[PDB]
């Protein structure tokens, strides 16, 4: 019982709840394609607007972190802003800190640890 | 106590084969503001010495009138007074040697440095430094005030001991010189970009040149550098 709601191992060996999150993800019916090109990167994805209602143009997956990265998300968007706002303070703090402009990998490196 | 008010920078000089060269500039600055382009302070005494005062103005003018007087006071009697016997430079300056030592005595400086700079009947070189304190020294080169701790280490290079004086010639000098007021005119506040120069030579006498102005200038490179560090 409470192996499974909190992320201790299970007695097979596995973090299920982990497990469960990635079911979470598929749960906006969005796609996404990203492509390196030879000097530049195009990322795609949908934009399904479900009402008439909604103002199209708010609904939006692409988040600027910085001039140099951009950020595709993929999953519920209450996730997203707040992955995404984690992600511009982390941007300027290591601009601040080391007096150049954050490379990509160094903030996927940071990403990685604070989901760890 | 006398503190300065008004003030002169920089005075520099070096011996050579057949004389002496000196230069200062003309700038009296009264703190931050430039207030006085012009202040000439060499002041030639008789044909064969010049005395170059720094420091404070209020006093480089009271040394002037002890120094006209002088000429004034040795002139009396026979005219072999002024033939063979007139005022050699080592006179002129144990006489400000002497003044300056008594005036700290009473706690009442004089507020100057000094050098004298000429050429004996005798034919030898002669230049020395006083101050405010009353130290003296002779060298091949001489310098005074900011001057001290910069325009001396690059004049030292040409002439460097007592054997090297018979080599250097005036072309040599005078360029050294010259070169000096461009790193003084570069790497200091109080100075400026005219500056007086002279040059006693033991057989041709006082050659007194003023109004020469400091010409090439490097700023080429500037315009490249950019930010203060980390800006792009």
């Amino acid at each position: 019982g409470y192996d499974r709601h909190i992320t201790i191992f299970s007695p097979e060996g596995r973090l299920y709840q982990v497990e469960y999150a990635f079911k979470a993800t598929n749960q906006t019916n969005i796609n996404s394609l990203a492509v390196r090109g030879k000097d530049c990167t195009v990322v795609i994805s949908q934009k399904k607007v479900p009402d008439k209602l909604l103002d199209p143009t708010t609904v939006s997956y692409i988040f600027c972190i910085s001039r140099t990265i951009g950020m595709v998300v993929n999953g519920p968007i209450p996730d997203a802003r707040n992955a995404a706002l984690r992600a511009k303070a982390e941007a300027a703090e290591f601009r601040y800190k080391y007096g150049y402009d954050m490379p990509c990998d160094v903030l996927a490196k940071r990403m990685a640890n604070l989901s760890q | 106590t006398q503190q300065p008010i008004v003030t002169g920078t920089s005075v520099i000089s070096m011996k050579y084969d057949n004389g002496v060269i000196i230069a200062a500039d003309n700038l009296g600055s009264y703190g931050s503001l430039l207030r006085f382009n012009g202040v000439e302070r060499l002041i030639p005494v008789g044909d064969n010495t010049v005395v170059g005062i720094s420091g404070d103005i209020s006093d480089m003018q009271h040394i002037e009138r002890l120094l006209k007087d002088l000429v004034t006071e040795n002139a009396y009697d026979n005219p072999l007074a002024d033939a063979e016997e007139a005022l050699e430079p080592s006179y002129i300056f144990e006489y400000l040697a002497t003044v300056m030592y008594q005036r700290r005595s009473k706690m009442n400086p004089l507020w100057n440095a000094i050098i004298v700079a000429g050429v004996q009947s005798n034919g030898d070189q002669f230049l020395r430094y006083v101050n405010l304190l009353g130290v003296t020294y002779s060298s091949p080169t001489l310098a005074t005030g900011f001057g001290a701790h910069m325009a001396n280490p690059l004049l030292r290079k040409v002439v460097d001991r007592e054997s090297d004086i018979p080599k250097t010639t005036v072309q040599v000098a005078e360029e050294a010189i010259v070169n000096a007021m461009r790193v003084l005119y570069y790497r200091d506040a109080r100075s400026s970009r005219n500056f007086s120069l002279a040059i006693i030579d033991k057989n041709t006498g006082l050659t007194f040149k003023k109004n020469l102005q400091v010409e090439n200038m490097k700023w080429d490179f500037a315009k490249d550098i950019k930010g203060y560090g980390t800006q792009k």
